[PDB]
């Protein structure tokens, strides 16, 4: 399934198949 | 695309918190419609590498941001 994880970013989500 | 702005507010920092975490709690099959909104949302978005996305709410603008609550709120609901 999708994924996600967060940066050092103050809520910078990263979300990836 | 807007016909409204001043309806669209800005979104702080404490709002986004809860709701980085909640849509990731929620499934994958939610995941792909959210990621979705950014993708058409955001136009730097829609790179070669459509299994990926970089979502910055440094950067991201006030609509984009709520619209995901919006859709992370009525599937996970609260009352």
């Amino acid at each position: 399934t999708w994924r996600v994880q967060r940066s050092q970013n103050p809520l910078k989500i990263r979300l990836t198949r | 695309e807007s016909e409204e702005e001043d309806k669209c507010k800005p979104m702080s920092y404490e709002e986004k918190r809860q709701l980085s975490l909640d849509i990731n709690k929620l499934p994958g099959e939610k995941l792909g419609r959210v990621v979705h909104i950014i993708q058409s949302r955001e136009p730097s978005l829609k790179n070669s590498n459509p299994d990926e996305i970089e979502i910055d709410f440094e950067t991201l603008k006030p609509s984009t941001l709520r619209e995901l609550e919006r859709y992370v709120t009525s599937c996970l609901r609260k009352k």
